[PDB]
DNA sequence: GCTGGCACGACTTTTGCACTCGACTAAAGGGGCGCGCATGCTGTTG
DNA sequence: CAACAGCATGCGCGCCCAGGGCGTGCAAAAGTCGTGCCAGC
């Protein structure tokens, strides 16, 4: 089930065109989107096989995953970026020193 | 904290040669040619009004000189990173997004249609973030505190 | 009466996780104070107090917060 | 004048670390002056 | 028990005085990790 | 990095963070915790000092916060660990680390509250006329006055001063005929180099002071830099830096380079038979050595010998 | 009237300050491996 | 003779301790020894 995250989206209308997304906020912007009066919002993706340090290292959370492996890599693209972490994981609220 | 002021900015290697080069691939260029061209060797031609060699692009730095003469005319080149921060300077990613998606367009080959969505997805990210990519290189070095770099 | 097993107390209030929200925060007036055991103290801790006055069913959240309610109102 | 509390300046409660490039100039709001020398601590004074 | 510094102490007050409460604060070392990537020219900052 | 010990720290304690400790663990207000925190850190690592009290209850900045709250509070925190802690003066100090004899003492309750108390400043010399004051004598005043010599001063048991700071030398000098050959024991190259000259002017310090003659030979720092022709501050930093080493009165040389070392060797002989005159006479002394030609007409040469924590004026 | 401490003076000690590049001849290490991603040269499709 | 697709070589991840080991003038300013003056006993 962890290895399904992230698909790839063949349509337009979402914007995101053809690119690596979660499966999860694809299928949250199109069920918003058929809610919505327009149903051509929606469209077509395709899932991806991942394959457990790929799916691990591209977790949208930059904090893990940056203590998982390649930590220059991963600061890299997050600074670029300019992303927040959110803290919603396990290991994110254990480095803060919150609850789990 | 602390920190320190440079006089030539430089180097943050952080950046450009953790791959894929940001720096590389933001500016359209390999990262043989600015990692050659940051310290020594090439002049990276930078703006190049009214200079034989194309405004961007390297030259033999020998060569340059020889070419300046023959020119007779002066071409703000620059040789150390300074360059970079200038070609980085004058770059805007909203004409830069507009020149891909033409070239996107253009391009008939699907590996020119992966580069391409890597420098969207780059360059509007820079654009939604609101970072200037000047920051990169950087000019004021900033120095750890002294207690958690014991004696 | 130290408590080997908890299902007892786990039978009155399901997902143990909520067991020990609230065997604490009742556990806690009797430890810090304001207010006395509901059952007679067989020298036990006061943890063991709380889970048992949960196993007998005169503690729970909704008792709790009745409890809270009484004494905000009568404050 | 005093009751004076370093514990209870900081209780920040916060979410999401962010992150981002620096600028000179915010490299230069966190600095406190600049460290011009190279040398530590002068090996007589023991004084830094 | 580890890296909060305020907190291990008003743990052990609270303790010998019999709350077992715990007044958790925020490690240091987690601190520390802030001032080193800040040594970059990257700033991360905790925003509320 | 980690993973190793790296010379991270060891955090000891010393007596101002254990004092400090001790007051987080008593039932303080949240002001009596203030003054408790404002009079913690004007300790010292020598005990007894709290310094000045009204400068204490006036730090605070008025606003009520009377004197009485700064002295119970300080004399709670005066019984903390080490006995008598603070307080001031060494009169309270021993008041302080009397007040718990357990009173089962014999003899010792009573006399020593008033020894300790009052007229203490009389009982440095000798008991004498104190002995008709108290009414007192024979051996009864005598072990109350053992007690009070058994006492001890302040704290300097928490210390936190392992480190002996030793010195490591850095050249020997090898004792030759009643004197002294250089040996050197134990860019940057140059630096090296600038370190093996400084240790050529310590040998040309060797021709330029005398061992075996009292204290030193007066020499100007011209002489080391008419040597090598190398500036005044380089020897005098190369000097103060390191630190000579030899068989006898090994120093950093650094004092090294018969003057006034020569009148305080004067100063120690007359110190010698100084004992029989507690007053003493640095000025006397010094018409002395202007009859041995010093012409010292009670100068500071003599003055030093009257100070140096000398029997002079002190006795007086 | 004598001794001790301190103030004033002289001396003799402390301190200013730094650039070239200096270099310099070796000093050695040294039996995993996968995995992947990118750059580059080749090769075949029209 | 054109661009486009593939094969291949190189480089950077991982695992994991591992042990420590460490001179060259001259010149302006200041620290200190000497000498004298003033105050305490």
């Amino acid at each position: 089930r962890q290895m399904l995250r992230k698909a790839t989206i063949v349509n337009a209308g979402s914007s995101d065109f053809l690119e690596g997304e979660q499966v999860e906020y694809s299928r949250v912007k199109i069920a918003n989107r058929e809610l919505e009066a327009n149903g051509k919002v929606g469209a077509t993706y395709s899932r991806d096989l991942l394959g457990i340090t790929k799916a691990s290292l591209a977790t949208e959370s930059f904090i893990s995953a940056a203590s998982f492996q390649e930590t220059t890599r991963v600061l890299t693209e997050a600074a670029v970026a300019g992303k927040r972490d959110e803290l919603r994981g396990l290991k994110e609220n254990v480095i803060v020193g919150r609850l789990i | 904290m602390g920190h320190i002021e440079l006089a030539s900015p430089t180097a943050h290697i952080w950046f450009l040669k953790s791959l894929p080069s940001r720096i590389g691939l933001l500016l359209d260029m390999p990262l043989r040619d600015i990692e050659r061209v940051l310290y020594f060797e090439s002049y990276v031609v930078i703006e190049g009004g009214m200079t034989n060699l194309e405004r961007q692009q390297i030259l033999t730095e020998e060569q340059y000189l020889d070419a300046l003469e023959e020119f007779g005319d002066e071409f703000d080149a620059k040789m150390g990173a300074e360059a970079i921060q200038a070609l980085l300077k004058s770059m805007d990613l909203e004409q830069e997004c507009e020149q891909l998606r033409e070239e996107l367009n253009e391009t008939n080959s699907e590996t020119k249609r992966k580069k391409l969505t890597k420098r969207i997805k780059l360059l509007e990210a820079f654009v939604q973030s609101g970072n200037k990519p000047e920051w990169m290189i950087l000019t004021v070095l900033p120095v750890l505190p002294p207690d958690l770099r014991p004696l | 009466m130290a408590r080997v097993t908890v299902q007892d107390a786990v039978e009155k209030i399901g997902n143990r996780f909520d067991l020990v929200l609230v065997a604490a925060r009742r556990a806690r007036q009797m430890q810090v104070g304001g207010k006395d055991p509901l059952v007679p103290e067989e020298n036990d801790k006061t943890t063991v107090i709380a889970l048992r006055e949960i196993e007998e069913g005169l503690i729970n959240n909704q008792i709790l917060d009745v409890r809270e309610r009484q004494e905000q109102q009568e404050q | 004048l005093l009751k004076f509390l370093k514990a209870q300046t900081k209780t920040e409660e916060f979410d999401a670390i962010k992150i981002a490039l620096a600028s000179p100039d915010m490299i230069r709001s966190w600095s406190f002056g600049e460290v011009k020398k190279p040398e530590t601590i002068n090996y007589r004074t023991f004084k830094p | 028990k580890s890296d909060d510094v305020n907190g291990r102490t008003k743990m052990y007050k609270n303790i010998v005085d019999g709350n077992h409460q715990m007044e958790p604060g925020m490690p240091e070392s987690f601190n520390v990790l802030l001032k080193e990537i800040r040594s970059l020219g990257i700033n991360i900052e905790l925003e509320d | 990095d980690d993973e190793l010990p790296v010379y991270q720290g060891e955090t000891t304690q010393t007596l101002q963070d254990y004092l400090m400790w001790q007051v987080e663990l008593t039932p303080f207000t949240d002001t009596d915790r203030a003054i408790a925190t404002s009079i913690v850190d004007a300790v010292d690592d020598t005990g007894y000092l709290t310094i000045q009290i009204e400068d204490i209850v006036d730090s605070i900045g008025d606003d009520e916060i009377g004197l009485e709250e700064v002295e119970a509070v300080l004399k709670r925190i005066q019984r903390f660990d080490p006995v008598g802690v603070a307080a001031k003066d060494l009169r309270d100090c021993l008041l302080i680390q009397l007040s718990q004899f357990a009173k089962e003492t014999p003899w010792l309750e009573e006399a020593r509250l008033i020894i300790s108390d009052h007229l203490d400043l009389l009982a440095n010399h000798d008991f004498r006329t104190l002995m008709r004051v108290t009414r007192l004598k024979e051996e009864v005043l005598k072990e109350a006055v053992n007690l009070i010599q058994s006492l001890d001063p302040r704290p300097g048991q928490s210390i936190q001063t392992s480190e002996p700071e030793y010195v490591i030398p850095d050249v020997l000098v090898r004792k030759v005929s009643g004197r002294w050959t250089v040996e050197l024991n134990a860019l940057e190259s140059r630096n090296d180099t600038l370190l093996r000259v400084s240790r050529c002017i310590v040998e040309q310090q060797q021709a330029f002071f005398e061992q075996g003659e009292e204290y030193m030979k007066p020499m100007v720092l011209a002489d080391i830099a008419q040597a090598v022709e190398m500036h005044e501050s380089t020897i005098s930093r190369v000097t103060t830096q390191k630190y000579l080493h030899s068989p006898r009165g090994i120093f950093e040389l650094k004092y090294f380079f018969a003057s006034s070392t020569a009148i305080r060797a004067l100063v120690k002989k007359l110190i010698a038979a100084e004992n029989p005159a507690k007053p003493l006479s640095d000025s006397k002394l010094t018409s002395m050595l202007s009859e041995q030609g010093i012409m010292v007409a009670r100068r500071t040469v003599a003055k030093y010998r009257e100070s140096l924590s000398i029997p002079p004026s002190n006795q007086r």
